[PDB]
């Protein structure tokens, strides 16, 4: 499955994994921090 | 009357003369051109709403 | 007073038709 | 003697109208005759026609 | 007559839960327009159990179709003169697909 | 009459002549290359300027070169 | 039809161009008056419906007669500098006659 | 037609000078 | 065969593009057959008489149709409620409801309401009667015939100028600064002080009694003695009535600032001291350059000697003079750059400082006069870069320009274009991204989550000019500052009363809707220059095509080779910018009009709520204000807006016809014409007819121009229909 | 009150618009039973809404004529009046992450050119290499300004030109 991990390491597959990472990170933050218009403390 | 080119060029141009110089006065039909009528009822109001 | 019913069919029907014609016959002259 | 650089040296192109101006490639062969443009250079950078090689003269071509 | 058809519900995160309108029927969601609820009353579904069992029947059928393209390309793929039997294809597609399909749906 | 002028960066691979759809180009002897040949355009009266020659030249900053000049009835590609 | 095209005056070579333009003039004479006399700006005036529409249609014949002579000075036994000038002359005289022939046919 | 004929009689002398300009330039 | 008398290479063209290119490169004098440089300058010089004789015939046409078909003598007495008249209508295609719906303004027949606003300009320069307007029309019609005859005579071989007469940049720039700018403005203050000042005070100064009326009651005695403040003793009061003597005043050169109280225009007296002051400076600046008398400055020693040390600017400006004096496209490109910016400066300074009486009360006049001189400024500014790009091909000489500042422009030319491409990309990301952020927050019902950045850097400037709405108390809002206290008798109290009035366009109050749109204007300015400066710099070549200078400025392409070179020329790099120009001037005029609609209606909060997000641009400015426009004609009836309703659909039609020449390109069409040629050559009885010029499809460069023209005409006619009818529909 | 403004805890059109939104939510809430999840969702929307207004007034956001939180993007008017969290804190909270993505993407391209064929490893991202540069690029301004001092950041006039 080394050839299968090359496919997982191509350009659009890493793009669609990292964008689910980065959106999915910002979605969970914007759940547990509702509406951050301004940097509070 | 006309049979050559330059005779026909004169007759078309003179027939364009004879229609248009009459069309301004005698040829403006009562039903065709409402601009060649009299001043009717109203219209001379402001542009509406505000200024 | 009779001007705007005469000069407008000149410039708009007649004088352009002369310019439709003379500026067309000039186009396809065979150059000597 | 053998004019031009060696068979496989790195080189820098100085032809200002070439696509690889100020750019580094490998000489592949230098033709030893009275040809105007003997020095054949291969590149990794392909041009807008996909052609990775060109002939250059002796003077448009500088080492390293 | 009064309850608007709705089958898409969004997640309440950035204020996008306002897209869950008051579609009626004790329910909030995007009012759909693709008319599946009119298929399903025409199919006489009447329960969300029937929709769930034919959704599992859809996942099963999709993996069967992915198997079939895998099988009929990688494992056992047809020859050229199989495809060039256009008499046999039209006899099967007019009779079996279109004919027996509308016999089965009438049933 | 388009202006086709070729240059000394020609290598004589005659791909421009084979690509010319109007026989504008032909191959003349010339000692400045290994193939001993350089193109020539004796028939630019017939050229349309469709530039299939300089799509085909391998040399960087194309050796053949077409300058779109004044168009006659043969340069506009007319059956009429 | 090879029979019918040898009848109508565009292809009658054995006719003088004056009579050629005269028959073409009247044929387009009492015909293009039709749309002006029926559905121009004066449909609903039952006295000017035949007057101004025919007078406008005679103006259109005057435009087409100039439009023919413009072609003869542009382009150059009709295809000549003289045979066309006799052709456009017969179209003007034949066309004005046919438009008056349209108003007669009331 | 006072200022019409006076401008026309001025345009007569203006055209006569134009006949001087149409010759003395070439 | 005969029509392109200038290009014999077009005279040998048997096709129908002979007609199209006989028209379009007829004024490209540098490429005509047998043209020499002495023959070049003489045809340009006579053509400038041709432009001048058209302008004065045009202006004498405006003076005639106002004097004959207009109501200027009726508009003088009541300049608020009586609407102006441009020229009466004779369209015999009209119907009777379309006669009586266009009779307005108290006139007899149908009329057009003049939105150009030449009444307000004429009423404040002293015109009162129609007999004063016919005299001005007959005067300019004489002067237009002078410039027609002058352009004829300055081509005649006795009167043809020498080649060195044109290159005398010393003597022209010495005469045009001092005479054409100074003496002209000195003479215009002569028209103001003698005529236009006392005409507002109710005193007829005509040609009969101008040698009898003293302009000032102790005239020419302060000028010869020295007490020039005697000319500003009793000015027009704060209760002056324009056109009468009621509270008149007697000063001729007052320096007040701010506005007249009735007209809300500039004072006539400081407009007299204005054009007097710059007349003195232009005459003094008109004695700078060394022509023939041993004194003055040589242009050949000011450019070349300003070279900074340590190689800051290469070889300095060394050698530019022979590339400005000999090149015309450099001179034309500078002139279109200068005029195109002082065309905006006309537009930016006439809504805020309206110079003519009862302007900024006539609202459609204000809308037309701003939008006109912004698109006129937009086209002139992109032509500066166009003829700047023609300079690098036709006129640039690198051997003449070794190392000057002009060649260092071409040297670091990628640093210019990539830093423009960063600024344009940063602005477009972060202006659109803020509007989309605001639009989503409007869509989710929560306007509080918007990004509303207050325009601090401009409100700081307005407070520094004297706007105490924001309370920065900085310079002129600061009452204990220096600049406030150095001018309380000089020029400030008129100016400070005029800003803090909330109902004029002098330094409008701004909020975050104005933050976003100035950055959008900045986007549109930086991107339009990105396209144009790239069109100038890469006019001589790129890595894709290193001999672009060999083809010329306006060529179609360089073939499909090298990946494909659609739109590679600097002409094709100029034309893309006209789209981004009309976009940009579309953004400045949407923002001008809609902030002024909400100002003039009174709902000044209806802008600031809705301008922060792009739906409010759509559903509150385009949707809401086009209500009475599109109702210009309906099956119920029609009104005075139907000529602007018809044009509004006429503008959409030319616009979309422009996409036909832009999306469809040439070669679909050339094959379609080849079927039409067949169907013409085989049709019986139409074979009598045959063409002379062979029908070919419009060329590639032509299709750009014809499509851009249909794009631009339909763009202009659409917005001008919306601008005039949305303003005058409710006003 | 900096530039004609007012605190949102002090303005009234802000509180009027808060009461405008909670009015719209409650007249939407009335159609459902108090146990129903279409009403549990709307009351959870309100408590996200009412806390949002409480938190904007807590931070001292500036309202104006329209009662909306206005931002002040100038240091010296945000540092002086306590508003660096509006723009001046996220203008460096961004530019940390921005140049981070730039530096990681830079170091991945620099460390791929010394290979056999580097175009293959722009399709097939070397994940053990790319994640290694991803973690260790967390001190990228500390590494960039050291590279800025050498002359190794800016490549010289080996760069490609047309006709200078
Ligand atoms: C700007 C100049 C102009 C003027 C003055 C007119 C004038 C007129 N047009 Mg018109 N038109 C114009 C431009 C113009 N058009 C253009 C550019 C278009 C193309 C969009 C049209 C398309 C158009 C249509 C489609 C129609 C008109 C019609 C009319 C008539 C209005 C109805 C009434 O009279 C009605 C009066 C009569 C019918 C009496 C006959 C008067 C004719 C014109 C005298 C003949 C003149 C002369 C013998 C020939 C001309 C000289 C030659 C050198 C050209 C009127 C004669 C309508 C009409 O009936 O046409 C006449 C009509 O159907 N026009
Ligand atoms: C009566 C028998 C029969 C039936 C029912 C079908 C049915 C179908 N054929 Mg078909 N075919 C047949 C005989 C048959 N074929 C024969 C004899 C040949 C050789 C000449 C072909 C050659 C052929 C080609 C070359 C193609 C098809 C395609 C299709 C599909 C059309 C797509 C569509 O409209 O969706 C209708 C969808 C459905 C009705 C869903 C139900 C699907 C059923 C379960 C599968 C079809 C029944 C199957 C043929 C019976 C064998 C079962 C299998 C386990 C062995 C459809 C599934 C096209 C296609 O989609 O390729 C996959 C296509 O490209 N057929
Ligand atoms: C400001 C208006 C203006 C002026 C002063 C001139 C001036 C001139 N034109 Mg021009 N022209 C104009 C507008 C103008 N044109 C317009 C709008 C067109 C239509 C596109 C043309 C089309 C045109 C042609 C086709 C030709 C001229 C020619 C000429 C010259 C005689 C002279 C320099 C002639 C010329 O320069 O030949 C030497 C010539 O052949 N002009
Ligand atoms: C003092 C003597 C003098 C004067 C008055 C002029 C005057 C003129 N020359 Mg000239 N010339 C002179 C000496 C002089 N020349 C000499 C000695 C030479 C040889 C070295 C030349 C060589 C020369 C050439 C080669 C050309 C001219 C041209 C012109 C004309 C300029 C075009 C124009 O009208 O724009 C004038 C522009 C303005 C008035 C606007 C700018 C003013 C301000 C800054 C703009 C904003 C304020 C604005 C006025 C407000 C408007 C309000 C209201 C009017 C709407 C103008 C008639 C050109 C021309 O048209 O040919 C006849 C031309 O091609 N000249
Ligand atoms: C920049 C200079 C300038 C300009 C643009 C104007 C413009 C105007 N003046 Mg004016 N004026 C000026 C200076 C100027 N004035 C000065 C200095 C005086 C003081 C003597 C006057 C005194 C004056 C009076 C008394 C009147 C005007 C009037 C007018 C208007 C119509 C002109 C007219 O009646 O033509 C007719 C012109 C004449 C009978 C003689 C003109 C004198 C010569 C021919 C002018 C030379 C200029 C030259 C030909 C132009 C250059 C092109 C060539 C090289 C118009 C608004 C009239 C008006 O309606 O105002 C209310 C009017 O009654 N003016
Ligand atoms: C070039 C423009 C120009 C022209 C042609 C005139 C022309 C004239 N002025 Mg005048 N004037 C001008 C500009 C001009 N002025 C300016 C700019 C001012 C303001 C400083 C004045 C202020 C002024 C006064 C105060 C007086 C004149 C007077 C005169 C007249 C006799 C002068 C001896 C004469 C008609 C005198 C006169 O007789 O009035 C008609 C007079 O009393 N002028
Ligand atoms: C001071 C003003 C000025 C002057 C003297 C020139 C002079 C020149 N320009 Mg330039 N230009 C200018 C301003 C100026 N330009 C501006 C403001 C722009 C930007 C819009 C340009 C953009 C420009 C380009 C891109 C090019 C030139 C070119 C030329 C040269 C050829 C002239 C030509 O093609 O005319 C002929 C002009 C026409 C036939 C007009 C074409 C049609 C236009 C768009 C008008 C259409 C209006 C439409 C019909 C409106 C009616 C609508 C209807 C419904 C009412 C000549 C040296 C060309 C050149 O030098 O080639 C190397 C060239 O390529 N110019
Ligand atoms: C509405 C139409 C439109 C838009 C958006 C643009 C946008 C742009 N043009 Mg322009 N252009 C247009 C019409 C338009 N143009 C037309 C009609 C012409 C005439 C042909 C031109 C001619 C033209 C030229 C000649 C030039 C430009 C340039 C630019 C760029 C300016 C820099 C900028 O603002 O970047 C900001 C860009 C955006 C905000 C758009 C991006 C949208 C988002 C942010 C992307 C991500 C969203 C999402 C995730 C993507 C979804 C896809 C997928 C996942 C489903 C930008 C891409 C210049 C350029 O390249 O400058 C760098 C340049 O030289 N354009
Ligand atoms: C276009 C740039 C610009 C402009 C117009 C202003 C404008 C202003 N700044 Mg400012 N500022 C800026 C950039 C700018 N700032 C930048 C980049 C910094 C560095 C981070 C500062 C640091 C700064 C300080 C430290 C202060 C200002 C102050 C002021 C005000 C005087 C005024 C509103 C001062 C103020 O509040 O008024 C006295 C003040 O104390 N600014
Ligand atoms: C391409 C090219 C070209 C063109 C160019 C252009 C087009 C330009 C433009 C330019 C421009 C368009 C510029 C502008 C400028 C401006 C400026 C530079 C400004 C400044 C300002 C100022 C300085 C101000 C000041 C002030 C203030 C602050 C306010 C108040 C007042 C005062 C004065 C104090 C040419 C042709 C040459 C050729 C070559 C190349
Ligand atoms: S130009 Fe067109 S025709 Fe002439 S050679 Fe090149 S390709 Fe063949």
């Amino acid at each position: 499955m080394k050839d299968f991990t090359t496919y997982l390491s191509t350009a659009p597959v890493i793009a669609t994994i990292w964008f689910t990472f980065t959106a999915g990170l910002l979605i969970e933050i914007n759940r547990y921090f509702p509406d951050p218009l301004v940097f509070s403390f | 009357i006309i049979s050559r080119r330059e005779s026909l060029r004169a007759l078309v141009a003179l027939s364009g003369i004879a229609a248009i110089v009459t069309y301004g006065l005698k040829g403006a039909k009562d039903a065709d051109l409402p601009i060649t009528k009299g001043p009717q009822t109203t219209g001379e109001n402001g542009k509406g709403g505000s200024v | 007073s009779w001007a705007p019913s005469v000069f407008v069919p000149l410039t708009g029907l007649v004088l352009p038709a002369i310019a439709m014609a003379t500026l067309f016959v000039y186009i396809e002259k065979e150059a000597p | 003697k053998e004019v031009g650089p060696k068979r496989g040296s790195l080189v820098k192109i100085l032809r200002p109208e070439s696509y690889w101006f100020n750019q580094v490639g490998k000489v592949v062969s230098v033709d030893q005759s009275g040809v105007r443009y003997p020095v054949v250079v291969r590149f990794e950078n392909q041009n807008y026609a996909g052609v990775t090689t060109n002939n250059y003269a002796l003077d448009e071509v500088v080492a390293a | 007559t009064h309850i608007k058809p709705s089958a898409q519900v969004v997640w309440p995160i950035v204020g996008q839960e306002i897209l869950n309108g008051d579609v009626g029927g004790g329910f909030q969601g995007i009012q759909i327009t693709s008319g599946f609820f009119q298929l399903w009353r025409a199919s006489g579904i009447t329960s969300e159990l029937q929709l769930y069992t034919t959704a599992i029947g859809g996942l099963v059928m999709a993996a069967a179709m992915f198997f079939a393209g895998w099988f009929h390309y990688h494992k056992a793929a047809p020859k050229l003169e199989w495809f060039q039997n256009v008499e046999s294809m039209l006899n099967h597609h007019l009779g079996g697909l279109l004919g027996l399909g509308s016999l089965a749906w009438a049933g | 009459a388009h202006i086709v002028k070729i240059y000394d960066t020609c290598i004589g691979c005659t791909q421009c002549v084979r690509a010319c759809p109007l026989d504008v180009l032909e191959m003349v002897p010339w000692d400045g290359c290994k193939a001993s040949q350089m193109a020539s355009a004796p028939r630019t009266e017939d050229c349309v300027g469709c530039k299939r020659c300089e799509t085909a030249c391998p040399t960087d900053f194309l050796s053949v070169r077409v300058y779109l000049g004044s168009e006659s009835t043969r340069s506009m590609g007319l059956s009429y | 039809v090879a029979t019918y095209l040898s009848n109508l005056p565009a292809y009658r070579t054995g006719v003088a161009p004056v009579l050629r333009g005269v028959e073409i003039g009247l044929a387009h004479g009492f015909l293009l008056a039709g749309p002006f006399i029926k559905l121009g700006p004066l449909r609903n005036v039952p006295e000017t419906a035949e007057i101004a529409g025919s007078l406008s249609a005679a103006g259109l014949v005057l435009i087409l007669a100039l439009c023919l002579s413009i072609y003869g000075s542009a382009q150059f036994p009709l295809f000549s500098a003289d045979g066309w000038s006799e052709f456009a002359a017969g179209f003007l005289v034949g066309g004005e006659a046919g438009v008056a022939w349209a108003y007669v046919c009331t | 037609a006072a200022a019409a004929a006076a401008a026309a009689a001025a345009a007569a002398a203006a055209a006569a000078a134009a006949a001087a300009a149409a010759a003395a330039a070439a | 065969k005969l029509f392109p008398k200038f290009s014999q290479g077009l005279a040998q063209d048997p096709t129908t593009r002979r007609i199209w290119y006989g028209l379009a490169m007829a004024h490209d004098f540098e490429s005509h057959d047998g043209m020499t440089e002495e023959n070049l300058y003489q045809k340009i010089f006579a053509s400038h008489f041709g432009q001048l004789s058209i302008i004065f015939l045009w202006t004498s046409g405006n003076l005639f149709h106002v004097a004959w078909q207009g109501n200027f003598e009726q508009w003088v007495t009541d300049p608020v409620h009586i609407r102006p008249i441009a020229h009466a209508i004779w369209d015999p295609h009209f119907g009777q409801p379309a006669v009586e719906a266009f009779t307005r303004g108290g006139a007899s027949g149908p009329v057009n309401i003049s939105t150009s606003g030449v009444y307000q300009w004429w009423y404040t320069i002293g015109m009162r009667t129609n007999q004063d307007l016919y005299v001005g029309s007959v005067f300019l019609a004489l002067v237009s015939a002078i410039f027609l005859f002058a352009g004829w005579l300055h081509l005649q071989p006795n009167f043809q100028p020498s080649l060195s007469w044109f290159k005398d940049a010393e003597s022209r720039l010495n005469h045009h600064l001092s005479g054409l700018f100074g003496v002209s403005s000195l003479a215009w203050t002569g028209h103001l002080v003698h005529v236009a000042i006392p005409e507002s005070r109710g005193q007829h100064v005509g040609w009969d009694n101008f040698l009898s009326v003293l302009p000032h009651p102790q005239g020419l005695t302060p000028f010869f003695t020295g007490n020039w403040a005697a000319y500003a003793q009793s000015p027009d009061t704060a209760s002056h009535v324009f056109g009468t003597a009621q509270g008149s005043g007697q000063a001729i050169l007052t320096f007040l600032g701010g506005f007249h109280p009735q007209t809300q225009s500039l004072w006539l007296t400081d407009m007299a001291h204005h054009h007097l002051a710059i007349a003195v400076i232009f005459i003094v600046a008109g004695h700078m350059y060394r022509t023939n008398f041993g004194i003055g400055h040589r242009m050949q020693a000011i450019l070349e000697a300003h070279t900074p040390p340590s190689g800051s600017l290469g070889a300095g400006h060394k050698g530019l003079f022979d590339t400005v004096n000999n090149s015309l496209h450099f001179q034309l490109g500078l002139a279109l750059a200068s005029v195109g910016t002082i065309t905006s400066l006309v537009a930016q300074h006439m809504y805020s400082l309206p110079p003519y009486a009862f302007q900024a009360i006539d609202f459609t006049t204000q809308a037309a006069l701003y939008t006109h001189h912004q698109y006129i400024a937009g086209f002139i500014m992109c032509g500066a870069f166009a003829h700047g790009a023609i300079f690098f091909i036709r006129d640039y000489d690198p051997e003449q320009n070794k190392g000057n500042v002009l060649a260092r422009m071409l040297d670091h030319k990628e640093a210019l274009i990539s830093h423009l491409s960063w600024v344009s990309l940063f602005l477009g990301f972060h202006t659109l991204g803020l509007y989309v952020h605001n639009d989503v927050m409007q869509a989710f019902g929560t306007p509080e989550k918007q990004i509303l950045i207050e325009p601090v850097f401009a409100q700081w400037i307005q407070a520094a000019h004297g706007k105490a709405l924001y309370g920065f108390d900085f310079l002129l809002s600061s009452k204990t500052s220096a600049a406030f206290a150095n001018g309380q008798s000089l020029w400030l109290p008129g100016w400070l009363d005029a800003i803090n009035n909330n109902q004029n366009s002098l330094f409008l109050t701004i909020g975050p809707g104005d933050f976003l749109v100035h950055h959008a204007i900045a986007l549109g300015l930086h991107t339009t220059t990105l396209i144009l400066v790239k069109g100038a710099l890469d006019a001589r070549g790129s890595k894709l095509m290193p001999d672009k200078k060999d083809f010329g400025y306006s060529f179609p392409c360089d073939g499909p080779g090298r990946g494909g070179t659609c739109d590679i020329s600097a002409y094709d790099a100029f034309y893309l910018a006209v789209f981004w120009m009309l976009n940009t001037i579309g953004w400045v005029t949407f923002y001008w009009h809609w902030k002024h609609l909400t100002l003039w209606q009174g709902n000044v909060a209806q802008f600031d709520e809705s301008s922060t997000y792009l739906m409010g641009w759509l559903r509150d400015y385009l949707w809401l204000n086009s209500s009475q426009l599109i109702n210009g004609y309906n099956p119920f009836g029609m009104n005075s807006l139907s000529v602007w309703a018809w044009t509004f659909l006429f503008g959409h039609l030319i616009y979309a016809t422009g996409f036909m020449f832009l999306i469809s390109w040439r070669g679909y069409w050339q094959e379609l014409i080849e079927t039409l040629v067949w169907a013409h050559e085989k049709t019986p009885l139409a074979n009598l007819v045959y063409w002379k010029d062979k029908p070919v499809a419009l060329s590639i460069v032509q299709a750009r121009l014809v499509g851009l023209a249909h794009f631009s005409v339909g763009y202009i006619f659409t917005y001008a229909a919306f601008l005039i009818a949305s303003t005058s529909g409710r006003f | 009150d900096i530039a004609g403004l007012t605190p949102c805890s002090e303005s009234k059109a802000y509180a009027k618009l808060e009461k405008k939104e909670l009015k719209t939510l409650e007249k939407r809430l009335k159609q459902y039973e108090a146990d129903s999840a279409p009403a549990v969702a709307l009351k959870a929307t309100m408590e996200r809404t009412k806390a949002r207004f409480a938190n904007y007034a807590k931070a001292g956001l500036l309202c104006g004529n329209d009662g909306l939180p206005h931002l002040i993007a100038d240091p010296g008017l945000a540092l002086k009046y306590g508003h660096a969290g509006e723009v001046f804190i996220p203008t460096f909270g961004f530019l940390y992450v921005a140049g981070y993505i730039g530096y990681v993407g830079r170091q991945y391209l620099i460390a791929v050119k010394g290979e056999a064929k580097p175009t293959d490893k722009e399709i097939i991202i070397d994940v053990p290499l790319a994640t290694k540069l991803a973690w260790q690029g967390a001190g990228w301004p500390l590494a960039a300004v050291q590279e800025l001092q050498r002359g190794t950041l800016l490549e010289k006039e080996e760069n490609i030109t047309v006709s200078p």
